[PDB]
């Protein structure tokens, strides 16, 4: 067997894995990143309204 | 299609022909349809959705009841019922405000269960006004 | 010699256990389909759709075992 | 390179070690028997990933603000809240150790598992052809010794907390009288509770290992046996599948460590 | 000779496992059918059709096993 | 000779497993029939019709295993 | 003539699987019968009739396995 | 050497499977008896009278398998 | 020498099979006992009587197989 | 060879079957325990005492096999 | 030759047991999915997401055996 | 030779039983997970938490078996 | 000498079976534990306590079998 | 597999990373989070007393 061919096949397999992660695993993360702050985001503003 | 009746001692809440309905239950709500098995059923706090022939809908909150189903003519013998325009989102907030008061009010476990049911009722009212917007 | 009849026995073990798994997992799944159907004749096509979805998952391993059983048996 | 499928798979399970009694690197085929022969590559990546972890977290922790956090600061405060939530739901004691312990287990095990997704020859190829090292394989949790080292750590914590929070009198009571109550059954009860107690952490370590060793092996198999034009179509589904495994194994090792120390002490 | 003995043993284990799997799989599916019919007998013709539709998939593999068991015993011998 | 030793054992595994599949399959389907009969008597003959329909399908593969175990025993050995 | 020892092993596997299949088969069928009787005790002599009718089918294949295994154990060995 | 040896192995497998069959089949039948007893305890003496009837059928086949097990060990040796 | 040394394996098979049969048949029966107990908890001593009634029948065959296994170890081998 | 290795194999069969039986029997029984404890959360101390009564019987028969297995490994082999 | 004729059986054991485990485990989970999807159809997309998630959990452990089974059969031969 | 050959079979049995045990085990909990969610959709993230708790407990022994399977096959061979 | 091959097989059998029994026993008991939450939301701290108490009993014998299997493979073999 | 000095060497790194995480990483991060939650707490307080 050609070991360089195994590295070729592994390269293509990594590329296609990256392409799935980018489209299905990362955006749930950037969603949750924005969401973490967003879930209690208005909370800080709500505290000042009571003083008003 | 089939017909459903809905009542409480204080009033008839709805009656008429329905292509379909969705109804609260004990282990959560269920869909109901003409072909559904004749399931006599208990009810915890929630709503019923009333989709009449040619697909036109109404959205009723229920305090509680029982959903007998011998026939295709089915009935809900509700303990108390208010529709999603007979209540409003401020009235559902008043129900929630009463629930928050009741949570504050006492230590007793059955009182606490009554307060928790009042919360579930209040959120069911809010949910029915959301269903009414939908 | 002794080698070939033992190959036929190994193929029989793979394709037999595959028969057990594919039969019982669909018996268990189809009974729930039939009770839902008897409860919801209105959603037989919808439930049947879901039934094919999961059926494809149940069959996934047994068909590998069957394809290898045929290989061991006839191609080696 | 003239490696057969099985031969290359071999060299992909072959390991490089350093003999502490001679400081020699270890040959592709001639190991010294002496256990003082450190698995250097897995130590190197293990500690470097743990260093990276502590540098990344300290760089935020020394500056973190309670306004709306920055994009990076948010991704750290998320895992902090996620770990705290898991601890608070399962542990009710006063000890300051348990929450950072949970954190370090989660992030370090996570980063060690993350090595498994890379192309299996990338670093070994560079380490042989650029650096000239006689072997490398990079996934640290894919070797027993680190996972048992972490498990033995947790076992020492389990012992400490079962001794501290309830003493030798209580621990000896629980280990002897349960489950059959009567003093007549003490010799049998010792067997039933002893094998359970000692196997729980050892099982936790090997529980993670039994996933990452097969994980890497599966990538090795797919890269060794199949021709390149069919390697990709069968490798990619395993990589996508193994993402869920790395995430669950990190979560599991954290959660189970909290479960064990909670059930031990309270 | 002994080759026959081992081929008969292989066909026997293949058909035996096929018999267990196929008969218990249909016994479960059919118990569900009979209960759904007892609850309301108006659907017997309908459910008995869905019954055959599912039972078709139950018997797919076991009849491959039987077909090859028979082949081994009568043509591999 | 050595043939009868292994050929009887092959037949024995064949009809033994067939006896498992046929007894467990009819045990489950029949218990559902008897509960249905207790639940709604006077529907016994209708349910019995359905029970014979399903029972014919349950006994299919086990009877082939029986017929071939009889063949191996009283024909091959 | 060593042949005698394997015939006892083959009869042992036939009668062992038959005792498992017919005992768990009648155990499941009778448990459904007892729930039926606990619910409708005035129906018990009717359910006993249906139970004996189904039980005659549960023991069809197992009494063949015991029949031939007892034959193998005495007549052939 | 191995002729008398294997006779003991055949008895071990025969009684082992008969012990699994009788234990499981009575476990299932007695569990449904206990659940009918819990639902209608004042009816227990009748259901108990039905249990003793069904249990005899469950045990009848597992006890002929044991009898032949003792025959293989003591008489055939 | 192998003639007695394998009798330890024969007893191993006999009583290990009995252990799985008994432990699972008692698990099922006691499960239905504990559910009956939860449904009517004033009733426990009566149902527990019926449990001790039928459990005796569950263990009889396993117990004789355990006794014979121990005999095969300590007396014969 | 034949003396020591078979004794370890016998031990392996005795305590592997005892692991199957002791683990599955308590998995089943304890699930019914947790079901009753959910229906009647005032009963848990009572039901757990009943569970210990039943669990003793479940574990007693496998413990014979486990103790004897340890005997076979240390005292005999 | 004598060496290789057993490696196809090591493969057969790994892929048979892993096919039984993965198929029945997914059958158990999927029927519960179709049941809950029958009660509240609005949830069907939500439940479908939970279904594939837990199915990803169930299938992960049995698949490994099939992977090495392909290694053994086509690389070890 | 057998010192080489048998180790592959021993690993095969280790990873076969590991695959059946792990695949069958969590399916029941996954079932109560999906049905419970369909019944009480408000509690889903809570029950999901509890699910993870019991799932990480189901994995210990099958992961012992499979990890040592890969040890037997690759280290000692 | 050949004897070492049988020791790995013996540990293989005893540990594989212990993985079967601990996986299914925790599956069943932990599904009842999850299921118990449906009716009420005031029991997870209690039930999780009881669950660990009974689960401790479920895996103990499997862990003994595995511990002896480990001793056989590493120390004895 | 093979027992080795890695079993001992990795235990040092683990213990030391836990001690440093306990002192440096965890207290400042949790301090920043709780300081935020507290502050969204206090605004909701003022409303009840003022209205009464």
């Amino acid at each position: 067997m050609n070991l360089n061919a195994t590295i070729l096949g592994q390269a293509i397999a990594f590329v296609l894995f990256v392409l799935f992660c980018m489209k299905y695993v990362w955006p749930p993360l950037m969603a949750a990143i924005e969401k973490r702050q967003k879930e209690i985001a208005d909370g800080l503003a709500s505290a000042e309204r009571a003083h008003k | 299609t089939y017909h459903l009746d809905v009542v409480s001692a204080e009033q008839q809440m709805f009656s008429g022909l329905v292509e379909k309905i969705q109804v609260t239950g004990s282990e959560g709500e269920l869909g109901i349809y003409p072909g559904h098995a004749p399931l006599l059923t208990a009810i915890k706090p929630g709503m019923i959705r009333i989709v009449k022939q040619h697909g036109h809908e109404e959205f009723i909150y229920l305090s509680g009841g029982i959903l007998e189903v011998q026939p295709g003519n089915v009935t809900v013998l509700a303990d108390t019922a208010i529709r999603g325009q007979d209540l409003d989102e401020a009235r559902a907030m008043e129900a929630k405000r009463k629930a928050e008061e009741h949570i504050s009010s006492s230590h007793g476990d059955v009182d606490y269960a009554q307060a928790s049911a009042e919360l579930a009722k209040a959120i069911a009212q809010l949910r029915v006004i959301e269903l009414t917007k939908k | 010699n002794l080698n070939m009849d033992l190959l036929y026995m190994a193929a029989a073990v793979m394709m037999g256990l595959a028969a057990i798994g594919a039969a019982i997992g669909i018996g268990i799944l189809g009974g729930k389909f039939l009770e839902g159907a008897a409860r919801q004749p209105d959603l037989i096509p919808l439930l049947r759709t879901q039934f094919f979805i999961v059926m494809g998952l149940v069959d996934a391993i047994p068909m590998i075992a069957v394809g290898l059983g045929l290989y061991v048996m006839f191609a080696v | 390179e003239n490696m057969t499928p099985q031969d290359y798979i071999g060299h992909h399970l072959n390991n490089l070690q350093l003999d502490l009694r001679t400081f020699s690197l270890v040959d592709p085929q001639n190991p010294p028997a002496t256990f003082w022969t450190i698995n250097i590559d897995s130590m190197f990546f293990s500690v470097v990933l743990g260093l990276l972890f502590l540098v990344l977290f300290r760089s935020v922790a020394k500056k973190a603000t309670s306004g709306v956090p920055g994009k990076f600061q948010t991704a750290i405060e998320l895992v902090i809240g996620f770990v705290n939530g898991s601890v608070k739901d399962m542990y009710h004691g006063k000890s300051k150790l348990i929450a950072p312990l949970a954190l370090t287990i989660f992030v370090w095990v996570f980063l060690m598992n993350l090595m498994d997704l890379l192309p299996i020859d990338l670093l070994p190829y560079i380490a042989e052809h650029v650096l000239g090292l006689p072997a490398l394989r990079v996934v640290p949790s894919a070797d027993v010794n680190v996972t048992l080292s972490m498990a033995l750590g947790v076992f020492i914590l389990i012992l400490f907390y079962s001794i501290k929070m309830k003493g030798i009198g209580g621990f000896t009571k629980e280990l002897t009288l349960q489950p059959f109550n009567h003093w007549a059954f003490i010799p049998v009860n010792l067997i039933l509770e002893g094998v359970s107690l000692l196997s729980k952490p050892v099982s936790l370590g090997l529980r993670l290992f039994g996933n990452m060793y097969a994980g890497e092996l599966i990538f090795i198999l797919i890269a060794g046996l199949l021709p390149w034009w069919s390697q990709w179509i069968l490798n990619v589904p395993w990589a996508i599948f193994h993402i869920l495994i790395i995430t669950l194994q990190a979560f599991i090792f954290m959660v189970l460590t909290i479960v064990y120390l909670s059930m031990a002490s309270e």
